[PDB]
């Protein structure tokens, strides 16, 4: 069933050797013999699918997590029909994301309490899918931590985007007939750098390959495209159901997350903002609540007297009403409110037929 | 009193549980004879609960 | 307490967990369970700030002759 996969998708390769050290980002013994700025699509190969299959985390787990490799420049039609056809996943009544660098190892307690109260609890009770780095670190590993914890308390599907470069035991992923089972070495004992292994809280994991050995950003595109596809999307009965709701929830990061939003923000997605989560979340907090002063000390002071970030906010409040600010409220633990005030607000219409979802969802909450 | 004695209700099972099976008469054959990730499941959970009930 | 968060955790200063360090000390040490709330709140890793130094130090802060510092005395 499975063999449609590696022909409807292929893993990019870098193919052109772009200046020992390469620009495109895998330096190998030798280049291909076909092999300036090195270039995602311009310097790039693209083959069939050779890392699709379900991992089976070594010692305790599922033994189910689709593990799949797939070109950036793909259509977010293809994998979202994929994942609620084959893998079985139900048509999602909510769709959350979660961005952020998540600076330090740990992250405040009770950041990550209201994390785990909020955002698991709330999608565990609608069923919401909950999209965030597929690694075990930062952002996505605290993630991982909370829907852990939450899960024992007995479920919650948390599916995963990462570059495939950036990926850590990638060779047992790799295989061109497919790994209906696949023995991962998620216990990682070397913490080298960049590269990371799979935290197996998640249920799905999406390898973005763009022809690199890894890097920061690949995803992207492709993460926008299928928010914006799915939010695009009707659950259940094909176009007889309703339109799926999508969230993006930012904790701190730097001026990438500042470029994600206004991308997401042009792509009609709606944004919350947690107070307090850090650099490149408080200054947007800041706005909504001289420019300059905040970039110089919300924002890190490299670039932070630079006037893109500054220009960027100023889009970025253009469209402000789409996104919106999660104050903590002193650690409001509860956040169901401020998501559906989020929605409605987002959704600026009055037919009251693009607000069957919003209804749906404060039906499904007690709120 | 009542409370008392549903405390002692314990302390006569115990004594009962390890007592041998047979009775005194014959209870001499007896004394004859006689001659770990699911606690950390187990733990979340009660935390979380502990947590609930404080909130 | 209520002033310091109020002012000292108003949020325009920063904070580190050796600045907080001494102050956590006191609070244990004075028996100030507001504070000690409040710090460890303000992200505090307690894991890496307890010592067994520490640790003998709040023990050797039992009141004057206490039932405590006999058995300590004792032991
Ligand atoms: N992909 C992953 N990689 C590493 N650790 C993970 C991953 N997913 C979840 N974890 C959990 O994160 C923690 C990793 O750190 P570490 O293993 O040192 O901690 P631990 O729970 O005390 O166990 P250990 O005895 O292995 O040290 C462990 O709890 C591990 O179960
Ligand atoms: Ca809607």
């Amino acid at each position: 069933e499975q063999s449609w996969i590696p022909k409807i998708f292929k893993k990019k390769t870098c193919t052109t050797f772009i200046v020992t050290l390469c620009q495109c980002g895998r330096p190998r013994t030798a280049h291909p013999a076909v092999a300036t700025v090195w270039d995602s699509d311009a310097h790039t190969t693209e083959k069939p699918t050779d890392a699709y299959g379900e991992l089976d985390f070594t010692g305790a787990g599922r033994k189910h997590s689709n593990f799949l490799r797939l070109s950036d420049r793909t259509d977010p039609a293809a994998v979202y029909s994929l994942v609620t056809r084959t893998w079985g996943f139900r048509a999602p009544n909510l769709v959350v994301s979660v961005l952020g660098g998540s600076g330090g190892p740990v992250l405040q307690t009770w950041l990550q309490d209201l994390l785990r109260r909020g955002l698991v609890r709330a999608a565990q009770s609608t069923g919401a899918w909950i999209v965030t780095g597929g690694l075990h670190t930062g952002i996505g590993r605290h993630v991982g931590v909370a829907v852990r914890d939450h899960q024992m308390a007995s479920k919650v599907v948390a599916m995963g985007v990462a570059p495939w470069g950036v990926v850590r035991n990638r060779d047992t992923l790799i295989n061109p007939k497919g790994s209906f089972p696949a023995r991962y070495r998620w216990r990682g004992d070397p913490e080298d750098g960049v590269q990371f292994p799979l935290d197996y809280n998640y249920s799905a994991f999406f390898l973005v390959d763009d022809g690199t050995h890894g890097c920061l950003g690949g995803e992207n595109r492709f993460r926008l495209r299928l928010e914006s596809y799915i939010s695009q999307q009707k659950t259940g009965v094909g176009g007889t159901g309703i339109d799926i709701p999508v969230l993006l929830l930012l904790i701190d990061g730097d001026e990438k997350m500042l470029t994600r939003i206004e991308n997401a923000t042009q792509a009609q997605l709606p944004c919350l903002l947690v107070a307090g989560s850090g650099g490149a979340a408080d200054c947007l907090a800041e706005t909504l609540e001289q420019g300059e002063a905040r970039d110089r000390i919300r924002r890190f002071f490299p670039k932070g007297d630079l006037e893109v970030l500054q220009a960027q906010v100023e889009r970025i409040m253009t469209r402000k009403e789409l996104l919106t600010v999660y104050s903590s409220e002193d650690g409001s633990e509860e956040f169901e409110t401020i998501v559906l005030k989020a929605l409605v607000k987002a959704c600026g219409s009055s037919e009251a037929s693009a607000y069957l979802d919003e209804l749906r969802l404060a039906v499904a909450w007690n709120r | 009193s009542d409370l008392y004695w549903k405390a002692q209700r314990y302390r006569l099972i115990r004594e009962f549980h390890s007592r041998p099976a047979l009775a005194p008469p014959f209870i001499v054959i007896s004394h004859l004879r006689l001659l770990k990730e699911a606690e950390r499941k187990l733990l979340t959970w009660e935390s979380v609960h502990k947590e609930n009930f404080l909130l | 307490v209520d002033i310091a968060q109020s002012e000292l955790f108003r949020g325009d200063i920063q904070w580190r967990s050796f600045h907080l360090e001494a102050s956590l000390m006191d609070a244990l040490l004075n028996d100030r369970p507001e504070f000690v709330r409040l710090l460890i709140s303000h992200g505090l890793s307690l894991g890496h700030f307890l010592t067994p130094m520490r640790l003998a130090q709040l023990y050797s802060a039992a009141p004057s002759n206490s039932l405590i510092r006999n058995l300590l005395d004792q032991a």
